[PDB]
């Protein structure tokens, strides 16, 4: 189970917490993300990742440093 | 001078801001060398290697954050008190993508043993070239200043 909307809500709740939703489309920004390399995990797609309960963990700790500045 | 300046390209959030020296957001999502649970502050060497750890490294271009340049001043005498960590003498797995227990491990023992209030380490990006943790528990944090100063708007995703 992919599970996009809990995402979509954790990005969503990220820009209205840090920045502007005004016009912002989450899921399409959401789309591109998860189908690109991600340099944080090693090169590899977000997307593929999303098939095991630790992988979509991996995810959302990598979305959630978008805002909490740690390194990774 | 009698500071070193350190750089974060940081948003603020509900209940810390970008000039944020308590490590609260850190603490809340762990990092390459913390857990989750234990604040911590990330600043990188320059600002263009602060780009790359923050936008560049997890693909955040794009998005429509307010964004702001910090500045983190650091008295000399306490960057002087700080340890570095390099390539060569770093356990062999700190570079791991996704960081794993090596670095994590390695950063908790650092922050818990509060051997320095100070740690350079290298950047997975660029070892070359540092970044610095604060450990904000740790009494010689004191002196430490951190302002906005300007707002960060080089997006490689922007649409102009």
């Amino acid at each position: 189970v992919l599970g996009l909307a809990k995402l979509v809500g954790q990005l969503e709740d990220m820009v209205e917490e840090s920045g502007e939703t005004d016009g912002f489309d989450a899921p399409e920004w959401l789309s591109s993300w998860l189908r690109q390399p991600l340099p944080a995990l090693g090169g590899v797609n977000p997307i593929d990742l999303l098939d095991t309960m630790e992988g979509q963990a991996v995810v959302s700790r990598a979305l959630a440093q978008i805002q909490s500045g740690a390194f990774a | 001078p009698v500071t070193t300046s350190f750089w974060r390209i940081a948003t603020d959030a509900r209940t810390y801001e970008a000039d944020d020296l308590s490590g609260a957001g850190a603490k809340i999502t762990g990092g390459r060398w913390n857990e989750v649970g234990v604040a911590i502050v990330y600043a990188a060497s320059s600002r263009a290697l602060a780009c790359l750890e923050t936008v560049v490294h997890l693909n955040s271009g794009g998005l429509p954050l307010n964004r702001y340049l910090v500045e983190i001043e650091v008295p000399d005498e306490v960057l002087a008190s700080a340890e570095v960590a390099t390539p060569g003498n770093l356990p062999v797995g700190w570079d791991a993508e996704p960081a794993g227990r090596v670095s994590i491990s390695f950063g908790s023992q650092w922050a818990q043993s509060q051997r320095t209030a100070l740690l350079l380490v290298p950047s997975v990006i660029v070892p070359e070239e540092t970044n610095l943790l604060i450990n904000p528990a740790h009494p010689d944090a004191k002196g430490i200043k951190a302002r906005k100063v300007r707002k960060w708007l080089y997006d490689p995703r922007m649409i102009r």
